């Protein structure tokens, strides 16, 4: 189910955020 | 922004406004530092944002909306702040706030509101195990969140995957976690066991960053003589092979990891 409405963008780009946070992409 | 933040916490208080009021103190987490112990020691406002998870609980038939996940991501959110904070996380994990994300981590559901759930729970345990504190590491070990992680990293989307795999490889990197998945023999490979079929996975739908995240579990286990053994004879034969040349090519860190973790085996 593809169709996205203002709240579904919201949502994602808070969810990404949350997670940007945590440095997932760090090189060792 | 304090007047602001007493006022809208008070209007967390009638219907008409608690939601506009949760999206103005979720913008706050990025500019005011002492948000989380405001938040904390506010009468009644933790309460409410519990209560706005506890009433999605009957929304797990899956009837969620992506309002009611924006709403309730926000309330996450929050606490995702109150959970960052030196003042407040022992006394959130002294009220085990963090179980009551746990329906949000188990549901099978396929749909983006809960989607958008997972992801932004899987973002409070994160950030409480990006602390290492051992509180935080020896309180998930008791509260079994390795089979819901287990789970996720199993058969969520990419970037579940990679969060869960995220928090238990910094379980893993903990002696004490170590320890624990390495005390049974049933712990080590249902842990063993899910890396494989991610392994495997990733072999059909390649991630450099999921790949990155498995190796470093793999790696870590290797520092335990008997999961050091089992290893050695299961160690996925995708990690030793040409199956990830094309992936690898540029991650110089994962392949020193793939390197170690050969030489570890023997």
């Amino acid at each position: 189910h593809m169709w996205e409405t203002l709240d579904d963008q919201r949502a994602l780009q808070l969810a990404l955020d949350q997670l940007s946070l945590l440095g997932l992409d760090s090189d060792e | 922004d304090r007047e602001k933040i007493y006022q809208w916490i008070n209007e967390l208080s009638s219907p008409e406004t608690r939601e506009n009021a949760l999206l103005e103190l979720s913008k706050k987490r990025e500019s005011v530092p002492d948000l989380a112990p405001m938040l904390w020691h506010s009468f009644g406002t933790i309460a409410a944002l519990l209560q706005e998870i506890v009433n999605i609980y009957p929304s797990i038939p899956p009837t969620l909306t992506a309002h009611q996940s924006n709403r309730v991501c926000n309330a996450l959110a929050l606490l995702q702040c109150v959970a960052s904070h030196p003042e407040t996380r022992s006394a959130f994990l002294a009220a085990h706030i963090p179980l009551f994300l746990y329906p949000f981590l188990h549901t099978v559901s396929k749909t983006r509101p809960f989607e958008y759930l997972r992801l932004t729970s899987l973002g409070v345990i994160g950030a409480l195990v990006k602390t290492d504190e051992q509180e935080v590491i020896n309180f998930l070990l008791t509260t079994e969140i390795i089979p819901l992680c287990l789970r996720i990293m199993e058969s969520g989307s990419e970037l579940s995957k990679t969060v869960a795999t995220f928090i238990l490889q910094k379980i893993l990197l903990d002696d004490t976690g170590l320890a624990y998945i390495c005390q049974t023999y049933e712990r080590f490979s249902h842990v063993a066991m899910i890396l494989g079929k991610m392994v495997l996975q990733l072999s059909k739908e390649p991630s450099a960053r999921l790949l990155k995240h498995v190796v470093r579990c793999y790696l870590r286990l290797s520092d335990n003589p008997r999961a050091r053994e089992a290893l050695r004879q299961c160690l996925p034969d995708q990690l030793k092979d040409t199956t990830f040349a094309q992936v690898l090519k540029d991650d110089t860190t994962t392949k020193r990891w793939l390197a170690q973790l050969v030489k570890n085996l023997q």
